[PDB]
This record gives C-alpha cells, structure tokens and sequence, in this order.
C-alpha cells in the first residue's frame, strides 16, 4: 500500500488530520482512488498475501497494542532521597534534541503504518465474505479496530505536528510575571531555578522534556530493577525506555494533563491554543482541562468574553478531572461546591486583569451553584455591587444591595 | 568603583581617568556608570542632568532594591530586612522632594512584594516610607489605589489581606500618634480615613469567611471606633 | 436643559493633511510607543504615540512620525500585519491599505531604503473593510459594494471568494482562529464563516439597518457589537441570534463601531459626519448612557489604543484622542 500512495494522496490524509476531517471517510477515498489507479493488479496481489494470513484481526490488533501509549494512571508520586546525582541524567541539550528527534521520527513512521492500516482496514471490509475464512467475526471485530486506528492516527499525528512546532521565544520578564499570576493558582511549586534560557530554537516537545519529563527519569530507571548502582550504562535500553516513557507523557489522552500544563507555565498560548483545537473533537479525556487552558489563552489575548464562555464549560468537568480537581484541594473550609470554589478561583483571575463586566457576569452564574450556602451568596452579591459601583452603574449597583441576605454586609 | 571592583582589570584605569579631569555627565553615564552597572550613580546623574523618563526611573530603583537583596543573601533575615531600609531610607530623603525621580507607587507596590516574597513584617514599608517623610495622607492614596486595583499578583501569593494589613498598620500609626498629619488637614484625613476603612469592611464581607479575613475585619472595626473618637 | 457637555477631547495632534482613516497597531511592535497610521488624500503616515499614562517621562503626548508612504489616491481602510516589529534588529513594517480606486496596497519597510508595495486587483466595487489574519499575518481578508468577501495572501492570490447577498461593510478574524471570519453585510446579516470547510456556520440578524460596521469583542470572543440605523447592537454567541442590547447610538445614524482592546465591556461608536461635526461616544455595558460624549470636525476612522483605555478618531487635519476611565 505504502508504495502505491502519491505524493497527493499523501498530503490529502495529512490535510485532513489537520482540518479534523474523519480519518475513515479520507481512507476510504483513498482507497477509491487506488482502486480506481490499479493498472498492475496490486489489490490482487495483496488479496493473495492476504489469503497467508491465519489471523489477520490478531495481527492489527497486535500492531495497533504495541503502538499504543495510553497509561493506566498509577504513576506513583517520588520519593525525595535519591534525586541528587540521577536528576543530571540526559540533562544535556544534546540528549534533550536526540530523545526528541527519536520520538519525531517514531511517530512519523507510525503515523505512515497508522494511515497504511486504515486503507487495508477499508480494503478489508470492501472484499468482503469473497475471500477470508470469518464472515461474522471480521464485520464486528473490525468496528472496534477501525475507530482505534484512528484514534492512534490523531495521536502520532499530534506527537508529529508537536516534535516539529517551534517554541515561541518569550523574554524573562513576561515569563516571571506569568509565573507570579499562576502561582496565585497555585499551578506551580516549581521554584525558578534561574534557567539561562540558552538561546536555542527549541520545539514545544523540546520545552516539555527539559522542563517537566526529566525530572521524573532518575524514578523510571529505579522502578525498573536497577536497585544495584552497579549496572552499566546501556544506550540502546536507555534511549528506548526515555523514550516510551516521554511517548506515555505526550500521550494525548494522558489524565496527568502535563504537556498543556508546560506550555501554560511557559507563555506558549499560540501553540496551546492550536494543539487544543486539534484535540478538542475526538479527545474526551481532558476536555474541561482544555478549556480552562483555552480560557486563560483568550485572557492573555485580550478576548475577556470567549475566556468566560469557556471558564463556564469547563466548569461542567471540574470533579472528573485530576488537573481541575488540583485546583479546588487547598481551601480546608467548611462544604463549598467544587463547581463554586472553581468559580471563586476565576473571579479572583478576572479581578487581577481587571474585567469587572465579566466578573459580574460569572459571579451572576455562580449565585445560581451556590443555593444552600447564604454566606457565600453574600459574599458574591457584595461583589457584584463593587464591580457595578465602580463603573457607575448606580442603578444595578441599588439592585445588587437589595439581593444582600446579610444586614451587615448589607 | 574602588568599593565594588577593586579586584576588576579595568578599575585602576578607569579610577586614575576619574582623578585627570572633571567629566561630562554624558561620558560619566555611558563610559562608566552603565557598563558597572552602577544604577544609584545612574538615577543621581538622570537627576542632575533634569532627564525624566518615569520606566527608566523605575528600572533603577528595582535594580537599586534586587543588587542590596543579592549583595545581603549572606545575612538573617532581620539584617535583610534593616539593610534595605537603610539603603532605601538614605535615597528616599535625597529624592521624596522631586516625584519624578521617585515613583511612590512603584517603590510600594515592589517593596510590598518583596515583603510578601521574604515573609517580612507587614509595618516594614509603611515604615520605612514615613521615615522618608513621605506624608500619611500620600501613603494611604498609594495604598487605597493598590488595593483597589484587584492585582491578580496577591491572591497567586496566597496573600490577599496584605495591603489591608499595611493600612491597618499605617491607621493605627496615625491614631497614636496624630501629630504625624498637620493640624490644619487633620479633621478631613480622618473623615477620608472612616470612608475608606467602610470602603474596605463592604469588599472584606464579599469575600470567603477564613479567621484571617475575620481577624482583619475586627481590627478596622476597633480602628473605625478610635478615628471616631478622633474626628 | 441638559447642555451636552462635549468633553473635549484629551490629546489633539496637528496633521499635515487631511484624515480618513485612522488605526492604531493591534500587535505587538516592541517599541515603547504605540504605532499609529492615518491615511489622507495621497499619503499613509505611520507614527509613533507614547502617552504619559504608559510613561511618566512624557508630558501629555509625544508624536513623531516615523514614515510617511506616497499613496496616490484616498485611503479608506488601514489594516496592520501582525508581522509588524520595530524592535526587531531588523524591523518589519507591514500594512494593507483599501483605497478609492478599489485596489488594496500592501507595504512593506525597513523603515531605511527597503520600501516595496504590491497592488492587489480584484474587486469591482468600493473596499469598504479590511483586516489581516491574526494570528499567521499571511492572509488578507477584504469586502466592498461588489458583494463580495475575497481573502488574499501577500502575492496578491486570490485564495478564496464569498459571494454576499448585499455590500459587505465590515470584517473581522477570530482573535484566536485562524480560520474562522466575521462579514458584516449592508442588509442586517452578520456571518461567519471557516474557511477550512467554506461554509457559513452561523448568522445574526440586526433589528435595523443599514449596519454600517460591527467588531468582534478581542477580550470576549463570544461578543459581537455593531451599529445599524440609529442604534449600536451588541449580541453574546452562542446564546442566542437575538440581540443581548440594542440602544440609541446617534441621532443622524451611526457610522462607525468599535470595541476597546484593554475592556470588554467598554467599546465607542461614531456618528456619521455631518456638515460640521461627528459626534463620538465611549460607551460601558453596566451604564444606560455614554460615560463620554466627545465631538470631531468631519469624524474619519475609529481605532483603540492597544493597552490604555484611549481612542482616536481622526478629523480635519487633526487626530483627536480621548482617555476614558476604566
């Protein structure tokens, strides 16, 4: 198959990964316009080689296995007293770029096998009960495999377009001040280790394994057996190890939401942004963490009122996802909503850019989650006063007072 | 340049040129005070030299404020926290007299920062600025409009209460002792006082009940109280 | 009696010629001071404006001009690449201008020797709008009188075609979307487009019309205001087709339509010009009334200032600036 697909043919599959068009329906034209483009009888070959094969849904679903990185999330959290002399393992730029480059060309290669076995996936189901011992076994095993070649398609697709998308050059100061306002989320207890951005052009994948997935080497070599720091140095289990785990870490439907989370803290919003509208339609794992992210990229672009819309879907998701659920864990006070603590961290985010319209509007949405809670009601009503005062809207400000269940306040 | 880089290459040579002539200012910024990054030498010849440029202004009181918390990183915390003052203390009295060449806002709003960032004493820069001679009156509007600008910056701390604990300190300040406002402007500073402190007790009842957020509005109650007894 | 107190406006700055248009750069260029451009009868002028509000080492306003491009004919919209860079240690400047010999301009400089423009044809009718793509800077979208929305790279290549159902009379890419744009039509009808698929994926109806321009809320994607008739209209995707608010604008019909960059519930509105003065008003959501209601010679253009909650319009041979509070 590979050696029959053009250059056109090639670059309309990779157009429509890229334009979230449905990877099956491409195949399937592709495959129209093979077949169609027979001229040496190649369908008839691959029929004939085709009738060797005993089993071949085990044999896709063999190869669809070994090319899947989704992790059961048991990622235990470190132990603290062996990180002293492992943390400069691959610390080098030149061991960063390799580890790179490996997962570029491994999820450009799998991409190709992806695209290849979704033709012959649709070449499959076009041949029919003609030609392989299974009529009833083939039709319903293959709706299972086809949506998960696919998905894996999207996957290695995204890797791919992340291992080639460069990094934004972003100076100190607005890297230290976009730390400042995400430590008033608490989203980092990373101290800055005074990090010499060495000028390099660096990919986004890059970034991410300098700045998160290194520090978490030192425990993937000691989990694995080599509780003897006597083993040797080998390159071959090493890079591939590195690189299985940093593939498990860039893995699309990953809960631990790291790779977002990387380019966030690093001022990336552009790619952020593009690697959230590529994931959006098929990934539903991380959805409500994608729009929170997506929310605070239209912040920093000035657009208060997509941010909004998108800070109010994401809170549909906040007690699903570990990301969300990291932000609500710190407040130790009496039985709030998860929904209206998310809701209080936003507006204290509103209130730091200084968008009063927006913070009125929010906290106009989270009066409605908080029913039971009085306290909380007055609190969020004196808020919307403050907000109306001060721009001058008396009227609504008088209106607000009205609402206030507490006199003091009040 | 003898004090700071006795031990460069370049400063006996750039000492001994110092001693052969008097020199422009425009020489003495680009030929020695920039590349010794010398930025109280700086902020003194932009004043001499009557050249306003509020950034510049700014970015020279940082590096002044970043170079003496680098140079005391050996000391306690308390020896920090007096080193600093001293340092902002001595250039605050030369330049409180011309706004230009001192940014009060800025100079607060950093200062307050680094208060929170080094777990100091929230009365450090209330302070520190009336040893200055900085008028109670101008310290409170500074104060009032960095609260009331709702910077994002203090709740990422953890520290949303801070500039209404240095308010708070500041008022208090004033209630002992009114001597510190004039005689003549005192009857109005208190009644601008009672109208922010129910500013503030209106915006602290909109926020999560903590014991913290309750300990602050009782102390400007008790404070309402004495300033009532002022007015 | 209640006399209109016409605020005058805070900053006026004398031109050599004539004001049309008017815009100030959306992006980033660097610099300390915001660039602006102004087109006349014959001539683009870009300047630079830095304001004592973003820097306490001016007095008031600083303006100098920085470059002024021979054009030939009217300028009637500017629009700014998101390419456009001072700092850079080679600065880009880059703009499309519309113009009324309906061609648009591209120019690019180094500021120094390195001055090219493209001509673009195409259109039929008047360009009455123009923007770049933010977020690439590649593409050129534009409409006019001849019904059309047409999208170009700067080759001057037509990319892609709209056919409208009246003259288009504005138009505005997602502020975080590539492809995804905004036309704004004579009739009423807002539409959006993508431009992966070319498909319209959604509409709004005006209660009035003509609508004259309509702007895509930067700092609330989900926000579109316009001004049809006598009114400004302001509508909150996806909630409804129906307008959120529709009030009175001006008296003599609306013109002009945009939304702050810093605030977004702040935007100003133009009224159309009159014999001797254009009436502008700043408008806030959470007010029934202008919070400012400023008056121009001849009002030309509408442009927010990118940080400070400062807008310009031009008039006569002067550009006048008026600071709202926030």
């Amino acid at each position: 198959i590979a050696d029959y697909i053009s250059e056109d043919m090639a670059y309309l599959m990779e157009s429509a990964c890229c334009h979230l068009q449905s990877p099956e329906r491409v195949a399937e034209q592709i495959l129209e316009d093979l077949i169609a483009n027979d001229i040496d009888n190649i369908m008839e070959n691959i029929q004939n080689k085709l009738q060797d094969t005993r089993n071949p849904i085990r044999a896709i679903g063999f190869l669809l296995q070994n090319m899947d990185y989704e992790t059961n999330a048991d990622m235990e959290q470190p132990q603290p007293n062996t990180r002293l002399n492992l943390s400069t393992l691959y610390g080098s730029i030149t061991a960063s770029s390799v580890v790179c480059q490996a997962i570029c060309k491994i999820s450009a290669t799998r991409f190709l096998i992806c695209r290849d076995l979704l033709i012959l996936q649709h070449l499959l189901l076009r041949l029919g009960d003609m030609a392989l011992i299974g009529a009833g076994q083939l039709l319903h095993s293959q709706q299972e495999l086809i949506p998960r070649a696919a998905q894996l398609l999207l996957s290695y697709y995204m890797i791919r377009w992340g291992s080639q998308c460069l990094a934004c050059a972003v100076p100190v100061d607005i890297l230290e001040s976009n730390l400042q306002h995400l430590s008033v989320l608490e989203l980092s207890d990373s101290q800055v280790e005074k990090r010499r951005y060495t000028s390099g052009i660096q990919t986004i994948v890059e970034l991410f394994f300098e700045d998160v997935a290194r520090k978490h080497f030192p425990h993937v070599f000691i989990q694995s057996g080599a509780s003897q720091l006597q083993e040797p140095l080998n390159w071959s289990d090493l890079i591939k190890r590195i690189t299985n785990y940093l593939l498990q870490l860039l893995w699309p439907s990953n809960p631990n939401f790291q790779f977002a989370e990387c380019l966030m803290r690093n001022c990336q919003y552009t790619q952020l942004q593009e690697y959230v509208r590529l994931l959006l339609p098929w990934c539903q794992v991380n959805v409500g963490s994608c729009h929170f992210m997506l929310a605070q990229c239209y912040l920093v672009a000035g657009e208060g009122h997509k941010a909004l819309d998108c800070f109010s879907q994401a809170a549909s998701e906040v007690e699903r996802e570990d990301f969300l659920e990291k932000l609500i864990r710190v407040e130790e006070g009496e039985s709030v909503s998860p929904r209206l603590q998310y809701y209080n961290r936003v507006l204290r985010l509103l209130e730091d850019v200084g968008l009063p319209e927006l913070v009125i509007q929010l906290a106009t949405i989270a009066i409605g989650e908080a029913s039971d809670d009085w306290r909380s009601q007055a609190a969020l009503r004196t808020r919307i006063f403050k907000h109306h005062l001060d721009m001058g809207h008396n009227n609504q400000a008088y209106d607000a007072l009205t609402q206030i269940p507490d006199p003091s306040r009040q | 340049l003898t004090r700071q880089y006795s031990h460069h290459s370049t400063v006996g040579d750039a000492v001994s040129q110092l001693d052969s002539q008097l020199m422009d200012i425009t020489k003495m910024f680009g030929q020695y005070a920039d590349p010794f990054r010398l930025s109280e030498c700086k902020l003194a010849i932009i004043h001499c030299a009557g050249h306003s440029d509020p950034i510049l202004v700014q970015t020279l009181w940082q590096d002044i404020i970043d170079k003496e918390l680098s140079d005391s990183m050996g000391n306690s915390s308390v020896d920090r926290m007096q080193s600093l003052h001293l340092k902002i203390t001595s250039l605050g009295k030369i330049y409180a007299s011309t706004p230009r060449y001192f940014p009060l806002e800025f100079l607060v709003k950093y200062l307050e920062q680094q208060v929170c960032n080094f777990s100091w004493d929230a009365g450090f820069v209330t302070y520190t600025m009336q040893e200055i001679n900085v008028p109670v009156p101008k310290l409170l509007e500074v104060y009032d409009h960095l609260f009331k600008a709702r910077d994002p910056w203090w709740s990422r701390m953890k520290k949303p209460l801070h500039l209404l604990e240095s308010i708070y300190i500041l008022l208090s300040g004033y209630v002992q002792e009114p001597s510190k406002v004039p005689s003549y402007e005192r009857r109005r500073f208190t009644t601008l006082c009672l109208d922010a402190i129910s500013c503030y007790l209106v915006e602290l009842q909109s926020m999560d009940p903590a014991p913290a957020l309750l300990n602050t509005v009782s102390n400007f109650k008790s404070l309402q109280a004495k300033l009532e007894r002022l007015s | 009696m209640k006399q209109d107190s016409a605020s005058n406006a805070t900053y006026t700055v004398d031109c050599e010629d004539y004001v049309h248009v008017v815009e100030f750069n959306p992006f980033d260029s660097g610099e300390a001071g915001s660039l602006l451009a102004y087109g006349g009868i014959s001539y683009v002028v870009i300047a630079s404006c830095r304001f004592q509000e973003e820097d306490s080492t001016v007095e008031g306003i600083e303006f100098k001009t920085l470059k002024t491009f021979h054009h030939g004919e009217r300028v009637v919209a500017i629009a700014w690449s998101p390419e456009t860079r001072c700092d850079a240690l080679l600065p880009l400047l880059r703009f499309a201008t519309a113009a009324g010999d309906k061609k648009i301009r591209i120019f690019t400089s180094d500021f120094q020797d390195k001055n090219e423009y493209k001509v673009i044809e195409g259109h039929s009718g008047y360009i009455n709008d123009l923007v770049f793509c933010s977020p690439e800077g590649t593409d050129i979208a534009s409409v006019g009188d001849d019904h059309t929305c047409r999208i170009w790279d700067l080759d001057g290549k037509q990319i892609a075609m709209f056919i409208l159902r009246s003259p288009g009379m504005s138009v505005a890419w997602h502020p975080e979307g590539a492809f995804k744009l905004m036309v704004a039509e004579k009739t009423g009808t807002i539409r959006f487009y993508d431009l992966t698929t070319h498909q319209a994926i959604l509409s709004l109806e005006s209660v009035q019309v003509p609508l004259m321009s309509a702007d895509w809320c930067v700092r609330n994607t989900l926000r579109i205001g316009a001004v049809a008739g006598n009114d400004w209209i302001i509508w909150e995707m996806p909630r409804s087709s129906y307008p959120q608010d529709n009030k009175p604008a001006h008296a003599d019909r609306a013109r002009m339509f945009r939304w702050s960059k810093c605030n977004e519930n702040v935007f100003a509105t133009t009224g159309y010009p009159g014999k001797m003065k254009s009436q502008i008003a700043i408008h806030h959501l959470a007010h029934p009334q202008p919070i400012l209601i400023g008056t121009a010679p001849v009002g030309s253009g509408l442009s927010w200032h990118r940080r400070l909650p400062l807008c310009v319009v031009g008039g006569y041979r002067k550009l006048f600036f008026w600071l709202t509070e926030m």
